[PDB]
């Protein structure tokens, strides 16, 4: 049965087409099928100034953008040697780490619900709204937000981002042990 | 308690099998046939009735041949299958149960239960014999439908589905007409003869020496219970020797040869349902039986799968009691003396004339006078010169086994003096 | 009587299928119409003769279950892998 | 037993249902756009083949339903025994039991032999 | 037949239709997990009607693109959207989707209008969920025959309506 | 009586015409699941009802099923393909399916039956002991074959 | 139907269509209700919206049902295509009747039940191979083998734990010796909820029940997130409605069914009211399905299959044999009720390692 599990269906997260090589109910081979997608990236960053770019960088992986945001920040400066405050780099490391938790959320929600029951992908993916608040409060964006620079980050950290994090930082790790 | 060994022995097998390598199923196989047919031997003229299972002369003689072929046939097979002895078990039981009743639609359920194993024991994978196996299938089926609304006619007859009803006019010649298709069909009787070649050539060997024997033995068993018309008998006499014996001149390959040859057997021994003796029928399956197991186990040592009229030619130089016994064989089925077919088939014909059908006994016999042709174009060959042809010499089992039952049929054509006696209540 | 005659012309028309149909499953089908048939009239007679003929027939749907699962494990054998499975393609045998 | 009353109203039921299944039917065909297209035909999944050329399926449905037949027909015989039990006695039970105990060892066979297939 | 005809007929039809409505997922790009959020638990997009969310086409009339539209993929969505019933309503989601957005190139469709007949457009990178709620309440009401454009124009119930499809 | 005898007569005649006329192997299963459920009513109008009930559960609800799975997995449903059609076993066929009945109709013309038996309705409550007793014997030997037909099957398809 | 009586046919007419209907309106709030309860579940709230309760939003709903361009699609089967959902809502919407919901004349004259049939569970199993004719029926006219594949796994895994349900059907008939609901209901009035004699079967018939449409095989299957399933995939505006519809009345079925036979199916020893014990186990039941349908996962119907032969069908026919030995030896029933409570705390205790 060379089977056209098409793009996008049934429910495909991740737009693809998969051609199942398949006789009966086992898999023999799937050949796939990708490039529904390709909107070149690689192409039209050719032509935005470095300031720019970051513009292009997080909406590429759209669930860990911020390793887009710091490889890119950090390929231009060792090209031209600039140096990021340790205050500045400690922030992107924790936005960073905090990116992880939305992306690893998202990824065992979507796992979770792709076969199997629908319920926990709420309750993981409700923290990611929390975590969301927190971004908005710092870049005002929920993603693909513009906060990094080649120097360092746009702006300061609110007096009010510390508490939300804090807050979130106590209520994870029984979140995620209860996960477990 | 032979039923009571037959159904121990395949159930705990069936598991067994899981746990014995397919030599050890061989053996215990072996072993519960022997032990049925001792059982047998010990309730000699013993009658056991449990329900409508009654065990009489008919079904205990007949059983008794039909372990012989079940018997002869394990000793050929070993194949590491265990299910290719399973089904034989099988078979073997339900042509027991076949036999051993008079209820019509307890004998549908053995019928099923002796024909759907063997449907499946013609899997040696060979493409003709799952087009002969498929055939045998479609026709089994439709004679079952046949029998089927036979019983159910003879329901409508008598408010018993037991032969011996008093029976209406024209329903319960009807229905006897019914019961008579599917039971002749099983009999390779004319004019429902015609699954018997493509079997018979497209079956493995041994397998349709297990068929010819037992088959057709557990067939007649049940029809002897039948109260048959003349009318109806003549047609089927006549149609099944003529087209058997005329068909068989022309054939090329020793099998299919054989299954008309069978066929025209099958109109010899019908003779005795004239009267139902059952005494002198049992004579003449016994020795059929014998007859028949011997030549297909030496066409087994030649080739399984397919045995042409050549291969049969130099038997004799390659093996010498081999070729005698095949001719033993082929006088005995011609039924000529000093052997123990002519005794048989005398007997059937003492029992036709006895019942007064004339026309019927002079056809039938100068047609098998006919048949001479192809019995000797059969055991002659024995001495020809070999041409190309498959040739295995067997095991020495095999070969005692043929030496034993071509012995057994020139003894009883010399004696039957000794067998016959015991073969009515059997003192 | 008009159920008995019924099962006379379904038993008919079971037989027509069989010597009509080209391939295997629908000339089962006719068998399967055909034995039913000989059912009906079984408990037709058993309404006339007392009511064995009930698990009569009963027994006979359990063999006919039988036959045709043996039935449906041969046809798949022999047409798996091959064409068609009309009975007219397996002619190798002959007289 | 049960007097014939019963049987014709359930006769009644089936032809209330079915009155009322083929009016639902008839309303959802007759209320409706009907501008059927080339492409709104096609059956599905990005330009043909959802499936489209493939082989014939696993047996492992045939023999799941097979073992069904077998088996169904199995309870059919033991409903009987299920209802009348106390005339059938330790004589009844212990024929049942044998008849089980046959079908439950094709049960056994065919598990250890196994059903992946 | 086609929801018209009748002055009260009309008006309750499209009022079940506006609340009804059963979208088609059509999940594309980064736009698509801020569809999704629009249905956590925190702002669901499962009151209004939307609960459930049959992925068929058959069985859904709200489309919602949710990311850029690339090229690769048009014409199978092209397929996907005739292989709705015909009582369908397609939202254009997000920036890449209504406008080329920042991808100005060979790759992307600059309009999504191009391919398939947009009822309502949402701007935004990514549109917030309540945004997309926002939308598909402009869509409500214009299939309610309750909208009006900037030229004072009232608009269909059901785009898609208008358009020579072949 | 006569007035739905006649009708359910009709369908269970038109029926068994379908299964063995239609070319489409899954309406001529489908016509012979009407048939088999007009014969279900007709065994309950012979007051034989556990017959009828277990005549839907088995044969509808197990074998055609079956049938319509291996008709699905092998299409296999226009079986006319490959034909050699042999025109004349069409019409000759026919004759020998009308003589297979006359002679049945010989049997039956003319003959009435007495028809008058109380069977207070085939339940099982009642066949139990007929089943289990007169015909425990039977029954075994069905499951015999039962077990015997299922080692059948599995040995033959047992891919090895 | 021995000791019932028989309501004229007209009011035969006029029960079956005033069940029909409660069963339309029934599923339809049934299915808001198990959106809110799984919201409750799921921290997210439901349909505040058309309501108040949400209790219009299934008339919407409806509405747009019909007009919604119910299509023949084309390289499909003109009549089977069509016709399937009739079969599947037909033979789904019967066999509630049996289901006793009072004694006689407590439905203000007349009758709670529509038909009290002397075979009562083989309607029930008859008519309930039925459903799954109808699912796989439509996955095959669809003519694509995408949702045929989906329909096969329907079929194959709804006949399988269908068997089981024989087998666990089988030991309340040796105690109340009658295949009538009502005379079993009857003996649970008196003797007293019969699942305490026969817990294992309970369960063998209510995990039986679960893979029947409830949910956790959940290789129902639906088209979502896997090989799509049987009976949709290319219905529009009614059929695809009537084929939900249908799965629905066959779970609550389950639910009523299950309460009736081994628990108390009403009967209640306590105000022994007729038709509210009767809703509010059917009810609880509902509560504890949705609770496994959000919070459960699949089984994928090669390990469901593998579970229901290996698993259900020995067990519920070794309980079966030991119920028999019990009633033809016929001396006690208490033994019973000790196994029963045996087998009951070895399924229970063997879980808290
Ligand atoms: C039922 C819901 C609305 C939750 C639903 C809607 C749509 C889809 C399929 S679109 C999709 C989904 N996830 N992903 C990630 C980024 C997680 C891999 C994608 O890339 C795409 Cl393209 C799945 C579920
Ligand atoms: S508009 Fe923004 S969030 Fe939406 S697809 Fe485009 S880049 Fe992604």
């Amino acid at each position: 049965m060379t089977l056209n599990v098409g793009p996008q269906h049934p429910s495909t997260h991740g737009v693809l087409r998969l051609m199942v090589t398949l006789s009966g109910e086992e898999v023999l081979e799937v050949v796939p099928h990708i490039g529904y997608l390709h909107t070149g990236f690689e192409k039209t960053m050719e032509h935005r100034t470095y300031l720019q770019n970051i513009t292009y960088t997080p909406r590429m992986d759209y669930l860990h953008s911020f390793a887009h945001d710091l490889a890119y920040a950090l390929a231009v400066e060792k090209l031209l040697g600039a140096v990021v405050p340790p205050r500045a780099e400690t922030i992107r490391v924790i936005l960073n780490e905090l990116s992880r938790l939305a992306s690893h959320l998202v990824f065992l929600g979507t796992g979770l619900l792709d076969l199997g029951a629908l319920t926990p992908f709420f309750y993981a993916f409700r923290e990611r709204e929390t975590i969301l608040d927190l971004f908005e409060w710092v870049t005002g964006q929920r993603f693909h937000h513009n906060y990094i620079r080649i120097g360092g980050v746009k702006e300061d950290l609110p007096e009010e981002f510390v508490p939300e994090l804090k807050k979130l930082l106590e209520v994870l790790p029984h979140r995620i042990d209860e996960y477990e | 308690m032979t039923l009571a060994i037959l159904a121990v022995f395949s159930v705990a097998l069936t598991l067994l099998g899981f746990v014995l390598p397919p030599q050890g199923v061989k053996r215990a196989t072996l072993l519960g046939l022997a032990l049925a047919l001792a059982s047998l031997l010990l309730t000699w003229g013993k009658p056991f009735a449990f329900g409508p299972y009654a065990v009489d002369g008919v079904s205990q003689v007949f059983t008794l041949l039909a372990l012989l072929g079940a018997l002869w046939t394990v000793g050929l097979v070993r194949s590491g299958r265990f299910e290719f002895y399973l089904l034989v078990l099988y078979a073997a039981l339900g042509m027991h149960l076949l036999a051993s009743t008079r209820h019509l639609l307890l004998m549908l359920v053995a019928l099923e239960a002796l024909s759907l194993p063997l449907y499946a024991l013609a899997t040696w994978r060979r493409g003709q014999g799952l087009e002969a196996a498929l055939k045998y299938f479609l026709l089994g089926a439709l004679a079952a439908a046949f029998f089927l609304y036979g019983a159910a006619l003879f329901y409508g007859a008598t408010g018993s589905l037991v032969l011996g009803a008093p029976g209406e006019g024209p329903l319960y010649a009807l229905a006897l007409g019914l019961l008579l298709v599917g039971l002749g069909f099983k009999a390779a009787l004319a004019p429902f003869h015609f699954w018997t070649p493509d079997v018979y050539q497209g079956s493995p060997t041994p397998v349709v020496l297990f068929m010819a024997t037992s088959v057709k033995a557990a067939a007649f068993a049940a029809l002897l219970r039948v109260a048959a018309p003349p009318e109806a008998l003549a047609l089927l006499v006549a149609l099944s020797v003529v087209v058997g014996n005329l068909a068989a001149l022309a054939q090329k390959e020793a099998k299919r040869l054989l299954a008309y040859s069978s066929i025209a057997h099958a109109g010899y021994m019908a003779l005795a349902l004239y009267t139902g003796n059952a005494q002198a029928l049992g004579f003449y399956l016994l020795t059929y039986v014998l007859a028949t197991g011997l030549a297909f186990a030496v066409l087994s040592q030649i080739s399984p799968d397919r045995v042409p009229l050549e291969a049969l030619r130099g038997l004799y130089r390659k093996d010498p009691l081999l070729g005698l016994a095949f001719l033993v064989a082929m006088l005995s089925l011609l039924g000529l003396p000093p052997l123990a077919g002519f005794w048989g088939k005398y007997l059937a014909f003492a029992e036709a004339a006895r019942a007064g059908a004339w026309g019927v006994l002079v056809l039938a016999l100068v047609t098998s006078a006919v048949s001479a042709y192809y019995y000797l174009g059969l055991g002659l060959a024995v001495f020809a010169r070999p041409e190309e042809t498959p040739f295995r010499p067997g095991p020495p089992w095999a070969r005692a086994a043929v030496v034993a039952a071509g012995v057994l049929l020139l003894a009883l054509g010399l004696l039957p003096g000794l067998v016959l006696p015991a073969l009515a209540a059997g003192g | 009587m008009s159920y008995l005659l019924t099962s006379a012309l379904l038993f008919a028309l079971g037989v027509y299928g069989v010597l009509t149909r080209r391939t295997a499953i629908l000339v089962f089908l006719s068998i399967e119409l055909m034995l039913n048939a000989a059912n009906l009239s079984l408990v037709g007679f058993a309404r006339a003769y007392g009511l064995d003929g009930q698990v009569a027939a009963l027994m006979v749907i359990a063999v006919a279950a039988a036959e045709v699962a043996v039935g449906l494990g041969l046809i798949v054998a022999i047409f798996r892998h091959r064409e068609s499975t009309a009975v007219d393609d397996l002619s190798e045998l002959r007289g | 037993m049960a007097p014939i009353q019963e049987y014709v109203g359930t006769l009644i039921y089936v032809g209330v249902a079915l009155f009322i299944g083929v009016a639902a039917l008839l309303v959802g065909a007759l209320l409706g756009p009907k501008k059927p297209g080339r492409a709104k035909l096609m059956p599905y999944e990005s330009g043909n083949d959802p499936a489209g050329e493939v082989k014939r399926f696993p047996v492992h449905f045939y023999v799941v339903a097979m073992l069904f037949i077998l088996f169904d027909v199995e309870v059919a015989f033991l409903w009987p025994y299920a209802v009348s039990a106390g005339g059938l006695g330790l004589y009844g039970f212990l024929g049942v039991l044998a008849f089980t105990l046959l079908l439950f060892v094709g049960f056994l066979y065919e598990w250890w032999k196994g059903v992946m297939r | 037949r086609e929801g018209i005809l009748f002055t009260t007929l009309e008006k309750l039809v499209a009022w079940g239709r506006s609340n009804s409505l059963w979208p088609a997922t059509f999940g594309l790009a980064c736009c698509a997990i801020e569809m999704m959020a629009s249905t956590d638990a925190r702002n669901d997009l499962a009151r209004f009607g939307s609960e459930v969310f049959r992925a068929s086409p058959r069985q859904a009339d709200v489309m919602i693109v949710a990311g850029r539209l690339s090229k690769k993929m048009a014409p199978v969505m092209r397929r996907v959207w005739e292989q709705m019933p015909d009582p369908k309503w397609v939202i254009s989601m997000g920036a890449c989707a209504s406008s080329g957005g920042m991808f100005n190139n060979y790759a992307i469709v600059q309009n999504v209008d191009s391919v398939v007949p947009v009822d309502v457009y949402v701007p935004g990178c990514p549109p917030r969920p309540e945004a997309l709620i926002y939308a598909v309440m402009q869509l409500q009401k214009k299939v309610r025959g309750q909208a009006y454009n900037e030229r004072g124009e009232r608009l269909p119930p059901v785009a898609a309506w208008k358009r020579t499809r072949g | 009586m006569s007035l739905l005898e006649g009708l359910a007569l009709f369908l269970l005649l038109l029926s068994g015409v379908l299964v063995v006329t239609l070319r489409n192997a899954i309406h001529a299963a489908l016509a012979l699941i009407l048939n088999f459920l007009v014969l279900a009513g007709v065994y309950v109008a012979l007051d034989a009802r556990f017959l009828g009930f277990i005549q839907v559960i088995v044969y509808a609800g197990a074998i055609v099923v079956l049938f319509l799975f291996v008709i699905m997995l092998l299409f296999a449903a226009q079986g006319e393909i490959g034909f050699d059609p042999l025109v004349r076993s069409r019409p000759l066929a026919a004759l020998l399916a009308l003589g297979v009945a006359g002679i049945l109709a010989a049997g039956l013309w003319g003959l009435d039956l007495a028809f008058t038996q109380d069977l207070k309705g085939g339940l099982p409550q009642a066949l139990g002991p007929l089943l289990y007793g007169d015909w425990l014997f039977v029954l075994l030997a069905v499951g015999f074959l039962l077990m015997a037909a299922t080692v059948v099957a599995v040995a033959l398809v047992e891919p090895g | 139907t021995w000791s019932y009586p028989v309501d004229p046919y007209w009011m035969v007419a006029l029960k079956a269509l005033l069940v029909v209907v409660g069963l339309l309106t029934a599923f339809a709030f049934m299915t808001l209700i198990e959106r809110r309860l799984l919201a409750r579940f799921q921290v997210r709230m439901g349909p505040n919206r058309v309501g108040p309760f949400g209790l219009l939003q299934p008339l919407a709903d409806a509405i747009k049902s019909i007009f919604k361009e119910d299509i023949v699609v084309a390289q499909a089967d003109r009549f089977l295509f069509v016709l399937a959902p009739l079969i599947s809502v037909v033979f789904a919407l019967l066999a509630f009747g049996l289901i006793p919901f009072g004694p006689p004349g407590s439905f203000f004259g007349y009758q709670p039940w529509v038909i009290n049939l002397d075979l009562g569970i083989l309607y029930l199993f008859a008519v309930s191979e039925l459903a799954v004719y109808g699912i796989f029926l439509s996955g095959w006219a669809s003519g694509s083998k995408y949702s045929l594949l989906g329909s096969l796994r329907s079929s194959a895994s709804l006949i399988s734990y269908e068997l089981g349900l024989g087998l666990a059907l089988l030991a309340p008939v040796l105690l109340v010796g009658s295949l009538n609901l009502n005379d079993i209901v009857n003996w649970q009035k008196e003797h007293g909820w019969l699942f305490l004699y026969a817990f294992p079967a309970f369960l063998v018939y209510l995990i039986a029940s679960m893979a029947e449409a409830a949910r956790t095989p959940f290789d129902l299957p639906e088209a979502e997130q896997e090989l799509v399933g049987g009976y949709h995939t290319e219905y529009s505006s009614i059929k695809w409605a009537l084929f939900q519809m249908a799965e629905y009345i066959h779970f609550i079925t389950a639910s009523a069914l299950i309460p009736t036979l081994f628990l108390g199916g009403w009967t209640m020893p306590v105000l022994e009211v007729p038709y509210l014990w009767m809703f509010l186990k059917i009810a609880f039941f509902l509560f504890f399905f949705i609770w496994i349908r959000a919070t459960w996962f699949r089984l994928r119907y090669d390990q469901l299959l593998r579970f229901g032969w290996g698993f259900l069908f020995p067990l519920a026919l070794l309980w079966f044999l030991v119920t028999a030995l019990v009633v033809a030896l016929d001396l006690p029933r208490t033994y019973l009720l000790y196994l029963s409570a045996l087998s009951f705390l070895v399924l229970l205790g063997a879980v808290l390692y």
